[PDB]
Protein backbone atom coordinates (compact mmCIF):
# COMPACT_ATOMS: atom_id res chain seq x y z
CA UNK A 1 0.00 0.00 0.00
CA UNK A 2 1.35 3.60 -0.96
CA UNK A 3 2.14 6.62 1.51
CA UNK A 4 0.02 9.29 0.62
CA UNK A 5 2.84 12.31 0.81
CA UNK A 6 4.14 9.71 -2.31
CA UNK A 7 0.53 10.25 -4.07
CA UNK A 8 -1.07 13.14 -5.79
CA UNK A 9 -3.53 15.49 -4.77
CA UNK A 10 -4.81 15.82 -7.77
CA UNK A 11 -3.96 12.26 -9.66
CA UNK A 12 -4.55 10.17 -6.33
CA UNK A 13 -2.24 7.90 -7.95
CA UNK A 14 2.16 7.48 -7.06
CA UNK A 15 3.45 11.03 -8.56
CA UNK A 16 5.83 10.47 -10.94
CA UNK A 17 7.27 14.16 -11.80
CA UNK A 18 7.01 15.81 -8.28
CA UNK A 19 6.60 19.45 -8.95
CA UNK A 20 6.09 22.60 -5.73
CA UNK A 21 4.41 25.57 -5.87
CA UNK A 22 5.47 28.82 -4.39
CA UNK A 23 2.70 27.40 -1.63
CA UNK A 24 5.29 24.57 -1.30
CA UNK A 25 2.51 22.44 -2.28
CA UNK A 26 3.71 18.90 -4.56
CA UNK A 27 1.90 17.83 -7.52
CA UNK A 28 2.65 15.32 -10.29
CA UNK A 29 3.57 17.58 -12.66
CA UNK A 30 1.06 16.53 -15.35
CA UNK A 31 -2.00 16.60 -13.59
CA UNK A 32 -1.29 20.13 -12.10
CA UNK A 33 -0.50 21.69 -15.52
CA UNK A 34 -3.74 20.00 -16.68
CA UNK A 35 -5.42 21.76 -13.91
CA UNK A 36 -3.52 25.06 -14.95
CA UNK A 37 -4.90 25.03 -18.16
CA UNK A 38 -8.22 23.56 -17.71
CA UNK A 39 -9.29 25.22 -14.49
CA UNK A 40 -7.20 28.28 -13.93
CA UNK A 41 -4.22 29.78 -12.68
CA UNK A 42 -4.43 29.03 -8.37
CA UNK A 43 -2.93 26.54 -6.14
CA UNK A 44 -5.50 23.80 -6.14
CA UNK A 45 -4.89 23.69 -2.06
CA UNK A 46 -3.83 27.32 -1.41
CA UNK A 47 -5.71 29.19 -4.02
CA UNK A 48 -3.22 31.62 -4.35
CA UNK A 49 -2.30 32.88 -7.89
CA UNK A 50 -0.06 30.20 -9.94
CA UNK A 51 1.18 29.70 -13.43
CA UNK A 52 2.86 27.10 -14.95
CA UNK A 53 6.59 28.84 -14.51
CA UNK A 54 6.35 29.21 -11.13
CA UNK A 55 5.93 25.15 -10.03
CA UNK A 56 9.56 23.90 -9.18
CA UNK A 57 10.94 20.40 -9.56
CA UNK A 58 10.84 18.52 -6.58
CA UNK A 59 14.00 17.10 -6.52
CA UNK A 60 14.04 15.33 -3.13
CA UNK A 61 10.54 13.77 -3.33
CA UNK A 62 11.21 12.05 -7.03
CA UNK A 63 14.05 10.02 -5.03
CA UNK A 64 11.80 9.32 -2.24
CA UNK A 65 9.70 8.12 -4.85
CA UNK A 66 12.03 5.69 -6.89
CA UNK A 67 13.40 4.24 -3.56
CA UNK A 68 9.68 3.61 -2.93
CA UNK A 69 9.72 1.48 -6.37
CA UNK A 70 12.58 0.01 -5.58
CA UNK A 71 11.22 -1.65 -2.58
CA UNK A 72 8.17 -2.54 -3.88
CA UNK A 73 6.22 -2.31 -7.07
CA UNK B 1 7.36 31.77 -2.56
CA UNK B 2 4.33 32.72 -0.67
CA UNK B 3 5.95 32.60 2.76
CA UNK B 4 8.83 34.82 1.57
CA UNK B 5 6.51 37.39 -0.09
CA UNK B 6 4.56 37.66 2.74
CA UNK B 7 7.42 38.55 4.84
CA UNK B 8 8.79 41.08 2.01
CA UNK B 9 5.59 43.02 2.41
CA UNK B 10 5.47 43.23 6.30
CA UNK B 11 9.23 44.06 6.29
CA UNK B 12 8.23 46.91 3.65
CA UNK B 13 5.04 47.93 5.90
CA UNK B 14 7.09 48.22 8.81
CA UNK B 15 9.64 50.22 7.33
CA UNK B 16 6.96 52.79 5.84
CA UNK B 17 5.81 53.32 8.73
CA UNK B 18 8.79 53.63 10.75
CA UNK B 19 9.72 56.66 8.12
CA UNK B 20 6.74 58.52 7.75
CA UNK B 21 6.95 58.70 12.06
CA UNK B 22 10.44 58.04 12.94
CA UNK B 23 11.80 58.32 16.60
CA UNK B 24 13.75 61.26 17.83
CA UNK B 25 16.56 59.18 18.86
CA UNK B 26 16.54 56.23 17.07
CA UNK B 27 16.36 54.85 13.32
CA UNK B 28 16.22 51.35 11.48
CA UNK B 29 16.21 50.58 7.74
CA UNK B 30 17.58 48.06 5.22
CA UNK B 31 21.38 48.28 4.60
CA UNK B 32 21.28 48.43 0.52
CA UNK B 33 19.39 46.14 -1.73
CA UNK B 34 18.45 43.21 1.10
CA UNK B 35 15.06 43.95 3.17
CA UNK B 36 15.96 41.48 5.27
CA UNK B 37 18.94 42.59 6.63
CA UNK B 38 18.56 46.07 8.30
CA UNK B 39 20.89 48.39 10.28
CA UNK B 40 19.68 50.16 12.98
CA UNK B 41 20.47 53.66 15.31
CA UNK B 42 19.88 54.12 19.14
CA UNK B 43 21.40 57.46 20.71
CA UNK B 44 22.73 56.72 24.36
CA UNK B 45 19.30 57.77 26.40
CA UNK B 46 20.14 60.79 28.25
CA UNK B 47 19.37 60.13 32.04
CA UNK B 48 21.50 56.86 31.77
CA UNK B 49 25.48 56.24 31.59
CA UNK B 50 24.75 55.92 27.85
CA UNK B 51 24.28 59.82 27.47
CA UNK B 52 25.95 61.00 24.32
CA UNK B 53 26.98 57.63 23.21
CA UNK B 54 25.67 56.45 19.50
CA UNK B 55 25.03 52.57 19.20
CA UNK B 56 24.41 50.41 15.75
CA UNK B 57 22.41 47.64 15.72
CA UNK B 58 22.14 44.42 13.39
CA UNK B 59 18.95 43.14 12.33
CA UNK B 60 18.52 40.16 10.13
CA UNK B 61 14.45 38.92 9.76
CA UNK B 62 13.44 35.67 9.17
CA UNK B 63 11.63 33.95 6.33
CA UNK B 64 9.01 32.84 8.39
CA UNK B 65 8.70 36.85 9.69
CA UNK B 66 6.11 38.25 11.86
CA UNK B 67 5.91 34.48 12.92
CA UNK B 68 9.17 34.24 13.94
CA UNK B 69 11.73 37.47 15.30
CA UNK B 70 14.04 39.02 13.96
CA UNK B 71 17.47 38.23 15.05
CA UNK B 72 19.01 41.53 16.58
CA UNK B 73 22.57 42.41 17.73
CA UNK B 74 24.61 45.24 18.95
CA UNK B 75 27.74 46.32 16.74
CA UNK B 76 28.98 48.96 19.16
CA UNK B 77 30.55 47.38 22.50
CA UNK B 78 28.45 48.81 25.46
CA UNK B 79 28.40 47.61 29.13
CA UNK B 80 25.28 46.04 30.10
CA UNK B 81 24.21 43.11 31.88
CA UNK B 82 22.07 41.96 29.41
CA UNK B 83 24.38 42.38 26.27
CA UNK B 84 27.54 40.35 26.04
CA UNK B 85 30.94 41.02 23.69
CA UNK B 86 29.25 39.32 21.02
CA UNK B 87 26.57 42.34 21.27
CA UNK B 88 23.40 39.54 21.39
CA UNK B 89 20.69 40.76 23.31
CA UNK B 90 18.82 38.86 26.38
CA UNK B 91 15.67 40.61 25.90
CA UNK B 92 12.03 37.89 26.08
CA UNK B 93 10.55 40.05 23.12
CA UNK B 94 13.30 38.31 20.94
CA UNK B 95 13.25 35.25 22.20
CA UNK B 96 9.88 33.55 24.29
CA UNK B 97 7.94 36.48 24.16
CA UNK B 98 7.77 37.11 20.53
CA UNK B 99 4.61 37.77 19.08
CA UNK B 100 3.46 38.26 15.08
CA UNK B 101 1.79 41.64 16.64
CA UNK B 102 4.95 43.49 17.29
CA UNK B 103 7.38 45.25 15.00
CA UNK B 104 10.62 46.55 14.57
CA UNK B 105 9.56 49.84 16.41
CA UNK B 106 8.27 47.76 19.29
CA UNK B 107 11.72 45.86 19.27
CA UNK B 108 13.35 49.10 19.60
CA UNK B 109 11.24 50.57 22.15
CA UNK B 110 11.65 47.82 24.22
CA UNK B 111 15.63 47.92 23.84
CA UNK B 112 15.55 51.07 24.71
CA UNK B 113 13.58 50.37 28.13
CA UNK B 114 16.10 47.37 28.81
CA UNK B 115 18.72 50.19 28.80
CA UNK B 116 17.31 52.56 31.19
CA UNK B 117 16.26 49.38 33.44
CA UNK B 118 18.37 46.16 32.61
CA UNK B 119 17.23 42.84 33.84
CA UNK B 120 20.03 41.88 36.18
CA UNK B 121 18.09 38.75 38.07
CA UNK B 122 18.26 36.92 34.46
CA UNK B 123 22.10 38.58 33.30
CA UNK B 124 23.78 37.71 30.11
CA UNK B 125 26.89 38.80 31.44
CA UNK B 126 26.66 37.76 35.32
CA UNK B 127 29.66 39.43 36.36
CA UNK B 128 28.56 43.02 35.17
CA UNK B 129 24.60 41.75 36.41
CA UNK B 130 26.28 41.58 39.94
CA UNK B 131 28.15 45.34 40.04
CA UNK B 132 25.12 46.59 38.92
CA UNK B 133 22.98 45.31 41.68
CA UNK B 134 26.00 45.56 44.68
CA UNK B 135 27.38 48.47 43.62
CA UNK B 136 25.58 51.13 41.15
CA UNK B 137 27.98 53.99 41.63
CA UNK B 138 30.57 51.78 39.66
CA UNK B 139 28.04 50.11 37.48
CA UNK B 140 27.77 53.89 36.10
CA UNK B 141 30.93 54.52 36.11
CA UNK B 142 31.99 51.70 33.88
CA UNK B 143 29.03 51.81 31.49
CA UNK B 144 30.13 55.87 30.95
CA UNK B 145 33.87 55.05 30.19
CA UNK B 146 32.55 52.13 27.65
CA UNK B 147 30.42 54.54 26.08
CA UNK B 148 33.20 56.67 25.79
CA UNK B 149 35.46 54.81 24.47
CA UNK B 150 33.99 52.55 22.10
CA UNK B 151 30.54 55.28 21.00
CA UNK B 152 31.79 58.11 21.13
CA UNK C 1 18.87 7.62 3.55
CA UNK C 2 21.40 10.31 2.04
CA UNK C 3 18.02 12.13 0.94
CA UNK C 4 16.76 12.58 4.39
CA UNK C 5 19.96 14.47 5.01
CA UNK C 6 20.72 18.09 4.24
CA UNK C 7 22.90 19.74 1.18
CA UNK C 8 24.75 21.48 3.75
CA UNK C 9 24.24 20.20 7.16
CA UNK C 10 24.67 16.56 5.88
CA UNK C 11 22.33 15.48 8.42
CA UNK C 12 18.70 14.23 8.98
CA UNK C 13 16.59 17.34 8.61
CA UNK C 14 14.02 18.74 10.97
CA UNK C 15 12.64 21.98 8.52
CA UNK C 16 13.19 20.93 4.93
CA UNK C 17 13.12 24.09 1.94
CA UNK C 18 13.52 24.06 -1.42
CA UNK C 19 15.00 26.26 -3.62
CA UNK C 20 14.33 27.47 -7.15
CA UNK C 21 16.74 25.29 -8.57
CA UNK C 22 14.71 22.24 -6.73
CA UNK C 23 17.17 21.30 -4.24
CA UNK C 24 16.19 20.78 -0.33
CA UNK C 25 18.26 22.33 2.37
CA UNK C 26 17.49 22.19 6.37
CA UNK C 27 16.29 25.92 7.02
CA UNK C 28 18.78 26.87 9.45
CA UNK C 29 22.54 25.28 7.00
CA UNK C 30 20.21 27.30 4.15
CA UNK C 31 19.62 30.76 5.76
CA UNK C 32 23.22 31.13 8.15
CA UNK C 33 24.58 30.67 4.20
CA UNK C 34 22.69 33.11 2.34
CA UNK C 35 23.24 35.76 5.69
CA UNK C 36 26.81 35.48 6.42
CA UNK C 37 28.13 33.32 3.31
CA UNK C 38 26.27 34.68 0.10
CA UNK C 39 23.11 34.99 -2.13
CA UNK C 40 23.56 32.22 -4.27
CA UNK C 41 22.35 28.50 -4.19
CA UNK C 42 25.46 26.18 -2.30
CA UNK C 43 25.07 23.04 -4.74
CA UNK C 44 24.14 25.20 -8.19
CA UNK C 45 25.55 28.94 -7.47
CA UNK C 46 22.40 30.95 -9.31
CA UNK C 47 21.40 33.20 -7.22
CA UNK C 48 19.10 32.72 -4.45
CA UNK C 49 17.76 35.21 -1.94
CA UNK C 50 15.60 34.26 1.89
CA UNK C 51 12.35 35.31 0.04
CA UNK C 52 13.02 32.65 -2.61
CA UNK C 53 12.82 29.39 -0.10
CA UNK C 54 9.49 27.76 -0.12
CA UNK C 55 8.88 25.11 2.79
CA UNK C 56 9.18 21.70 1.33
CA UNK C 57 5.68 20.00 2.94
CA UNK C 58 6.11 16.89 1.27
CA UNK C 59 9.62 16.43 2.70
CA UNK C 60 8.77 17.02 5.94
CA UNK C 61 5.93 14.75 6.23
CA UNK C 62 8.74 11.80 4.77
CA UNK C 63 11.09 12.40 7.69
CA UNK C 64 8.40 12.35 10.24
CA UNK C 65 7.36 8.65 8.79
CA UNK C 66 10.82 7.56 9.07
CA UNK C 67 11.45 9.14 12.79
CA UNK C 68 8.30 6.29 13.64
CA UNK C 69 10.76 3.82 12.63
CL1 LIG D 1 -1.27 15.51 -8.23
CL1 LIG E 1 21.42 21.52 4.55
Amino acid sequence: EIPDYLCGKISFELMREPCITPSGITYDRKDIEEHLQRVGHFDPVTRSPLTQDQLIPNLAMKEVIDAFIQENG
Amino acid sequence: GAMGSKALKRIHKELNDLARDPPAQCSAGPVGDDMFHWQATIMGPNDSPYQGGVFFLTIHFPTDYPFKPPKVAFTTRIYHPNINSNGSIKLDILRSQWSPALTISKVLLSICSLLCDPNPDDPLVPEIARIYKTDREKYNRIAREWTQKYAM
